[PDB]
């Protein structure tokens, strides 16, 4: 019955704020430590913040002092962390977490803050059909979702009806600061120019919604 | 669970390495109970490869009172004899435990700094601990309570 | 300080592992490990360094020794290849290791290599990404080396590698070259050569324009 429910997560401008929210559920925050824990996509866990019981006491990570708090309201039973003066580096999820002695317990799904200086949609480029060999066989196809901010992105097939030997590629973030990704799959050679397939990306922060069909060149 | 901690206050801090401690712990009883409540504080010091415990006292309350209950637990200090001197102005751990009929099902541990009192011997340390100039501070406002669920009656 | 290693190990069904954090500090009520798997948040398994959480199955165990602190699985279920990590919590800051990615042992797997022209569409964006595809592979380490008109290409090139694959245990990898138009319209014959230990040698995939 125990469960920690983070909100307030959102798009947001360097220099610009959030409030987070963990409400807490089947306890007291008063009677237990609540932390911070954020994690970019990719990367560890990098602690943030400690509110402890009984006192309110606070402790910070050097990187977030003096332009994070951390509190508790006990009357409705939820934590906040007030997140001022956002940096890049701020970009993550932030997950909350009870404290169990000097370890952590319950751990909420996490509410992901996303910073960015300027939203940009991703333009779509086929990867034309390319045959492993000169045989029939397999063939690889794939779109190329390129220069887009922020992450995510979501990239579907045959809108969901083609799943097998898909692999969309964990984006990178190119020398502009813009991401890009290939997303492919592995075809039969003998179904190309009959069966049809369709990338479809949507990037919601730009609301950007593309369809590409991929045709053998 | 029937108990419940709604409050620690440590009396006395800083102080002297050789103080007792003392506890002003406040917690609610919600119904009758067979058995007694047993308070311990437990020292732990980690100077060595592996953990050294030392208990350090105990105390029981029986039969537990109905309602809000607000005491003093004064728990006899570590044995300065037992410690070897790196760890005598070390951080170390305490303990504060709860248990009814045998069962814990509440731990507050501090973190606990131990230092000289004059800034001349806390830059100079002498060649023997001087266990007299040793002042103790817990960092008794952020307590690191775990609980545990147990069978009450 | 929380110094985890190794970052990442390979290691199959059954065999005993143990990941060391190396602390700045050796009290042991300090220190915790976690284990998380992808999309997932973490899992508490071992607290004050050698106690194991509620639920947590009996093969993992946690130790300390000075200022290293050991987790051991004796035996690795499927269910345990996942990234771990350690916690310390210290006076002021609570700091992580940086994790240790567990990943499972398979057969040696080649990987079957694709390579792709950029569209005439991108070419009027003034860039030309060439992509090469390394597909269904195991372990990861690859060479991947791109040459231009029999030149070798340096630091014009990005990798993505993706998460072991949950069914058949294998990486599938991206290398991308990106050039100007202009540059790209100055060379005809494109090359992706592959070098990896199922392959009896290096395989070369290429195209001319």
């Amino acid at each position: 019955e125990v469960q920690l429910v983070e909100s307030g997560g959102g798009l947001v401008q360097p220099g610009g704020s959030l409030r987070l929210s963990c409400a807490a559920s089947g306890f007291n925050v008063s009677y237990y430590s609540i932390h911070w824990v954020r994690q970019a996509p990719g990367k560890g866990l990098e602690w943030v913040a400690s509110i402890y019981p009984y006192s309110g006491s606070t402790s910070y990570a050097d990187s977030v002092k003096g332009r994070f708090t951390i509190s508790a309201d006990t009357s409705k039973n939820t934590a906040y962390l007030q997140m001022n003066s956002l940096r890049a580096e701020d970009t993550a999820v932030y997950y909350c977490a009870r404290g169990y002695g000097w370890a952590l317990d319950y751990w909420g799904q996490g509410t992901l803050v996303t910073v960015f200086n300027q939203i940009k949609g991703p333009s779509v480029f086929p990867l034309a059909p390319s045959s492993k060999s000169t045989s029939g066989g397999t063939a690889a196809l794939g779109c190329l979702v390129k220069d887009y901010f922020p992450e995510p992105v979501t990239v579907s097939w045959n809108s969901g009806a083609l799943t097998s030997g898909v692999h969309t590629f964990p984006a990178v973030l190119q020398s502009s600061g813009l991401y890009s990704l290939s997303s492919v799959v592995t075809v039969p050679s003998s179904s190309l120019g009959t069966q049809t397939y369709i990338c479809n990306v949507n990037h919601k922060p730009s609301n950007t919604k593309v369809d590409k069909k991929v045709e053998p060149k | 669970s029937i108990v419940s901690l709604l409050g620690i206050k440590v009396l006395n801090n800083p102080a002297k390495f050789t103080d007792p401690y003392e506890f002003e712990i406040t917690f609610e009883c919600l119904e009758s109970l067979k058995h007694d409540l047993e308070w311990k504080l437990t020292y732990v010091g980690s100077s060595r490869s592996l953990d050294h415990d030392q208990e350090l006292d105990s105390i029981l309350v029986g039969p537990v009172p109905v309602g809000v209950n607000k005491f003093v637990f004064s728990a006899d200090p570590p044995s300065a004899e037992l410690i070897p001197a790196s760890e005598l102005v070390s951080v170390t751990v305490i303990l504060l435990s709860c248990s009814y009929d045998g069962r814990e099902f509440v731990r507050v541990g501090y973190y606990v700094n131990n230092e000289y009192d004059e800034e001349e011997l806390r830059e100079n340390p002498p060649a023997k601990v001087q266990v007299d100039h040793i002042v103790r501070n817990i960092l008794a406002e952020k307590p690191r309570v775990t609980r545990f669920n147990i069978v009450w009656d | 300080q929380m110094t985890q290693s190794p970052s990442s190990l390979s290691a199959s069904v059954g065999d005993r592992v143990t990941i060391t954090c190396r602390a700045s500090q050796s009290v042991s009520s300090a220190v915790a490990w976690y284990q998380q798997k992808p999309g997932k948040a973490p899992k508490l398994l071992i607290y004050s360094a050698s106690s194991l959480y509620s639920g947590v199955p009996s093969r993992f165990s946690g130790s300390r020794s000075g200022t290293d602190f050991t987790l051991t699985i004796s035996s690795l279920q499927p269910e345990d290849f996942a990234t771990y990590y350690c916690q310390q919590d210290g006076w002021s800051l609570i700091t992580f290791g940086q994790g240790t990615k567990v990943e499972i042992k398979r057969t040696v797997a080649a990987p079957s290599v694709f390579i792709f022209p950029p569209s005439d569409s991108q070419l009027k964006s003034g860039t030309a990404s060439v992509v090469c595809l390394l597909n269904n592979f195991y372990p990861r380490e690859a060479k991947v080396q791109w040459k231009v008109d029999n030149a070798l290409q340096s630091g014009n090139s990005q990798e993505s590698v993706t998460e072991q694959d949950s069914k058949d245990s294998t990486y599938s990898l991206s290398s991308t070259l990106t050039l100007s138009k202009a540059d790209y319209e100055k060379h005809k014959v494109y090359a992706c050569e592959v070098t990896h230990q199922g392959l009896s040698s290096p395989v070369t995939k290429s195209f001319n324009r």
